[PDB]
């Protein structure tokens, strides 16, 4: 047990989560609808977008109990089973999202860089098998917290859920894993995939230079929106774990970084709200399909 | 030049088309109307059959 | 003396026009001006037949009003069970460029054809359950645009070589040829008595043919562009034609004239398929604007729209019992409506 | 019934001028692109000119640019070909070809075989 | 109680759909091509020649016994990967007829998404006729200049390259009058004896499929 300053933890992280829920429920539903429309047109990318939107929907569904928790200055006010289930979703999802972003990257790379070559790898069946494998490996590689304790009543009046001060060793190594594999590997693969997509688009003759510029802007937007919103949390997590592995007997870093840590968590949700915006509404066909669907639904429900 | 047999067959077909028995379009219209009236009940698309008689629902 | 023959032809067609106008007493609009409108015909999609890979060009119902044949440019003929949505037969074709297909009124044969210039007949009932090519009718020098069975041994074929042909299937020979069109023939339609068929071509003309005599009885004009679809009215005394001029027209044999025009100002696409209902009261027309319109054949009013295809409607068929209508499209889907 | 009557041909001195006219009937004239097609004595059909439905887009074959001019009067259902500075290369039969379908930007109508929407032509001799 | 007929029809359906999945896999891997001309030994109503480049299958179709009126059967070729348009670069005005046909194929509402691979052939005869006629058909030639972004092939005067590039520009005027991104014209130069023609067609088909994939994968 050590000190923790909760000056903004009960304001900023709830405010953000509220904005995230309010904006991301409609957008993630529309994104899931457009992805289903794509997969019913025989398009793998629709399968991956469907899984992305499902992960984000789950994350948004468990946010209310986190804004409740943060409004209580980190007070769980629930039972340990709720803590386990929901806290497990609060992180597993953030990584399932990054993994399906990597899947969309590699699928686009296969389509654009090597057309005429890999057809088996570009079937809806293969997309479904890969999505199932991704869900399985993520939910099994981030299952270690489910075999431990997650509710802790420090003497500081904060009933922590999935977070302890100082931390343990297994959570230090789980943190190293979550930073280096679960974040840096899919992001590096995305960077490489979009680099390949950009060189292949440079080789294009039937594409105007403007279109090339638009594609480059979209790719840089994807990479940067992932990094800007997931990098602060993970540099802080990695610093915490390194200082701990270095000297578990010390709470200066937690005292000085505890208020930036949960702000970083809040910043990650922005990805969950960000994903549907880019991967659905930057495009012409998906915007047109969702506009048609919404206008029709409203109109002929009014009848 | 070579269209002589074409033109003579054209005039032959035309003179075989001109000499036929035509009826007034009022009588033909009345016949079409009578066929539509006499067979209106036997038309599932004009008068939809109940759901117990529809092989598609 | 070519000028002499042209003068004779012009005077003869003037005589034909005067004889036609001498019979135009009252417009159909004036005779059906007091009959009740049909209201709003609302049809619903009951079946969506999936399985074709490429665009659908042809579709024929069976006389049992349950089985269907569809031809797609992937190279397959599929025999559908409309009730259970199952596939009864999938026949791979030698040429994938099929433009027409036809189900035999007996249920034993199915024909197809296209850019190979050949009418291939397939046996559906063999002792080993195999679908075989019974006969390949060669002799057309242009593409094969429409096939229609007279019986199990006779078939009528339209072609891009401006000629129609009547074939003896067992001998594989061409019994009678029907010349007289100037543009490539697009669609045929047999009369209910199988003694007369009507032909629609890319010269804005429709010709009535005697199947036995081999001669052209009447020639109908009135369209401005190529005629893409033709269909006999159930009585056999009239027929409807749809053209690339965004217009469908009702002609009558015994009057030798056009009786009604089916056009609207906001329709600027060609008609791809026409079919009548069992009563002959409705006229379903397929259009290039992705949907089918339902016309009141007696009042020239638009009674309904069949939306639900995301590409060009190519096929349109009504069952012999009049229960359902089938629509084919270039989106590779067959839909059944009721 | 679609008819296209061409008039105005005749024998002209090398260097003179003519005015061919095409009277249309049996279709909405203002809905179709119209053309002028030529057929030299021992050659096939050659395209000459092309006017749009309104008269804004006009194109000619290269050998007749600056010399010929095409116009249409949608109110009178007529098409005109004013020919200036005629050469003996212009001696041919001039047909008035209508494009097959309305409201389109493409035409397939120079076929040596029977194209349907084409008049019988007028003879120009130089 | 005839559940037997129903289960037999469902088993037949299962066999049919298994065969349909396999022939679908075969269909998506084959690229259809239309050979429209004014080659048979390069490498009925319609002739088919199958090739293979880098283990990719191509099916080329040249129309045989069909009448010169094309407006009805050209709608069957709206889903091909590309139309290969072969022009004899140059006694009628065959070049203007080629330009007219290309304009009709380009502005057809059904070929509005079909890219064209253009092959301007007969350049040996074109060369020996330029040196020695084309300006009897095209007046803008006597006032046309070879572009600067043009390949300086070794051995040939600016005259033949001027003719070649003037004809290529005559086609590119039609091809760019649209300005909408839905289908493209890949102009190439062909000789009497060549070997890289199949490579050019393969590269252009790779480009067409890649553009279609950029559109399909929400990347454009
Ligand atoms: C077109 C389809 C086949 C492309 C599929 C790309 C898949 C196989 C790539 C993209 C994302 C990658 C995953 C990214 C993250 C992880 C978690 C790690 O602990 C094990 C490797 C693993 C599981 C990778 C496996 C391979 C992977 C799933
Ligand atoms: C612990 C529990 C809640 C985990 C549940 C994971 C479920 C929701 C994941 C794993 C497998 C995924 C499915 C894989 C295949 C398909 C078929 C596709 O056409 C629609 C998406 C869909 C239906 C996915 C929906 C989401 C999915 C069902």
């Amino acid at each position: 047990g050590c000190h923790v300053d909760s000056r903004v933890d009960h304001l900023f992280p709830p405010s953000l989560y509220i904005f995230v829920i309010g904006v991301g429920l409609p957008t993630n539903c529309l994104a899931l609808w457009a992805a289903y429309r794509q997969v019913q047109q025989r398009n793998e990318l629709g399968v991956y977008l469907m899984n992305l939107s499902i992960a984000d929907l789950l994350y948004i569904c468990t946010l209310p109990l986190w804004v409740d928790y943060f409004l209580h200055h980190d007070n769980w006010i629930h039972g340990p089973g709720s803590c386990k289930l929901f806290g497990f979703i609060f992180y597993t999802n953030i990584y399932i999202s990054i993994a399906f972003l990597c899947c969309i990257s590699v699928d686009r790379y296969l389509a654009v860089a090597h057309p005429l070559r890999f057809a088996r790898l570009r079937r809806v069946k293969t997309a479904v098998a890969v999505s199932s494998v991704v869900w399985a490996t993520e939910l099994g590689a981030n299952s270690a917290p489910l075999f431990h304790d997650e509710l802790f009543r420090d003497r500081y009046n904060h009933t922590f859920c999935f977070e302890k001060f100082p931390m343990e060793g297994w959570v230090a190594w789980m943190n190293l894993y979550r930073v280096f594999v679960g974040f840096l590997f899919p992001w590096a693969l995305m960077l490489l995939s979009y680099r390949g997509i950009l060189r292949a688009v440079r080789g294009s003759v039937s594409t105007e230079r403007q279109e090339k510029a638009k594609i480059k802007r979209l790719a840089l937007s994807l990479i940067a929106i992932v990094l800007v919103c997931f990098a602060p949390y993970h540099v802080l997590l990695l610093s915490r774990s390194a200082i701990y592995l270095g000297r578990p007997w010390d709470c200066g870093f937690e005292e000085r970084v505890f208020s930036a840590y949960h702000s970083s968590l809040a910043f990650t949700s922005l990805n969950c709200v960000a994903d549907p915006i880019l991967y659905c509404l930057v495009n012409e066909g998906a915007r047109s399909d969702v506009a048609k669907a919404l206008h029709n639904l409203l109109r002929f429900l009014a009848s | 030049t070579a269209s002589i047999a074409q033109a003579r067959k054209l005039v032959e077909q035309l003179k075989m088309e001109a000499n036929i028995d035509r009826i007034k379009v009022s009588k033909a219209a009345a016949d079409l109307m009578a066929y539509c009236e006499a067979h209106a009940k036997e038309d599932p698309l004009l008068t939809p059959v109940p759901a117990s008689e529809n092989p598609f629902r | 003396e070519l000028d002499q023959l042209r003068q004779e032809a012009e005077q003869l067609k003037n005589q034909i026009r005067d004889a036609r106008k001498a019979c135009a007493d009252a417009t159909l609009s004036q005779i059906t001006n007091n009959i009740d409108p049909v209201g709003r015909i609302q049809m619903r999609t009951r079946r969506t037949l999936r399985g074709h890979l490429a665009k659908i060009y042809a579709m024929h119902w069976g006389t049992d009003s349950r089985l269907l044949v569809s031809a797609s440019q992937d190279g397959k003929l599929i025999i559908w069970d409309s009730y259970t949505t199952n596939k009864v037969h999938a026949i791979p074709l030698r040429s994938s460029w099929v433009m027409t297909c036809a189900y035999a009124p007996s249920g034993n044969y199915v024909a197809c054809g296209g850019l190979d210039n050949i009418c291939s007949i397939y046996n559906l009932k063999t002792r080993e359950g195999n679908v075989r090519v019974s006969r390949e009718l060669a002799g057309h020098t242009g593409y094969l645009s429409c096939c229609r069975f007279l019986d199990d041994n006779q078939i009528v074929t339209s072609s891009g070589d401006t000629t129609c042909a009547l074939w003896d299937i067992e001998t594989g020979q061409q019994t009678t040829t029907f010349t007289g069109h100037t543009g490539d023939v697009m669609s045929l339609s047999l009369a209910p008595d199988t003694r007369l068929f009507v032909s629609g071509a890319c010269d804005a003309s429709a010709k009535l043919w005697d199947v036995r005599e081999g001669m052209c009885r009447q020639t109908f004009t009135g369209h401005e562009s190529d005629i893409n679809a033709i269909c006999f009215f159930p009585n056999g005394n009239a027929f409807a034609t749809g053209s690339d001029d965004a217009t469908c027209r009702l002609f009558d044999l015994r009057a030798d004239q056009e009786l009604m025009t089916y056009s609207h100002d906001n329709i600027i696409c060609g008609i791809t398929s026409v079919s009548f209902s069992k009563s002959g009261r409705l006229l379903l027309a397929g259009y290039d604007d992705f949907n089918c319109n339902v016309w009141d054949a007696l009042k020239a009013d638009r009674a309904g729209v069949l939306a639900g295809h995301d590409n060009r409607v190519s096929c349109l068929g009504v069952t012999d019992d009049g229960m359902a209508v089938a629509t084919g499209s270039w989106d590779s889907f067959l839909k059944i409506w009721n | 019934q679609v008819q296209l009557q061409e008039s105005g041909g005749g024998l002209v001195q090398p260097g003179g001028s003519l005015r061919l006219s095409c009277a249309a009937s049996g279709f909405t004239f203002s809905n179709y692109k119209m053309n002028w097609v030529r057929q030299a004595p021992g050659k096939g059909l050659e395209w000459v000119s092309d006017i749009s439905q309104s008269g804004a887009s006009i194109s000619y074959t290269g050998s007749v640019k600056g010399r010929f001019t095409i116009s249409r009067d949608n109110a009178k259902n007529t098409l005109y070909l004013q020919m200036n500075s005629l050469k003996p290369e212009d001696t041919a039969v001039y047909y008035c070809a209508r494009c097959p379908a309305p409201f389109t930007r493409d035409c397939f109508d120079v076929t040596s075989t029977t194209y349907a929407y084409r008049g019988q032509g007028t003879q120009v001799t130089v | 109680d005839q559940r037997n007929e129903e289960k037999a029809q469902r088993e037949a359906n299962k066999k049919i759909e298994k065969q349909l999945q396999k022939d679908k896999q075969v269909y998506r891997a084959t690229h259809r091509l239309l050979l429209l001309g004014a080659i048979v030994k390069q490498m009925s109503g319609i002739f088919e020649t199958k090739f293979q480049v880098d283990k990719v299958n191509f099916h080329m179709f040249d129309v045989g016994a069909q009448r010169d009126e094309r407006r009805k059967w050209i709608q069957c070729f709206n889903d091909v990967t590309a139309i290969i348009f072969v022009v004899a670069s140059s006694q009628t005005n065959r070049l203007q007829a080629a330009l007219k046909l290309f304009d009709s194929i380009w502005n057809n509402k059904w070929l509005r998404d079909t890219s064209v691979i253009l092959f301007l052939n007969k350049q040996d005869l074109l060369a020996e006729k330029v040196l020695a006629k084309i300006e009897d058909y095209f007046p803008e030639f006597a006032r046309y200049t070879t572009p600067e972004d043009a390949t300086p092939e070794p051995g040939e005067d600016p005259r033949v390259t001027r003719a070649k590039y003037f004809i290529r520009d005559e086609f590119l005027r039609i091809s760019t009058a649209s300005g909408d991104g839905r289908h493209y014209c890949y102009p190439h130069f062909t000789c009497a004896v060549d070997t890289e023609n199949i490579r050019r067609v393969f590269n252009d088909c790779r480009d067409i499929i890649q553009r279609m994939h950029l559109r399909q994968y929400e990347l454009l």
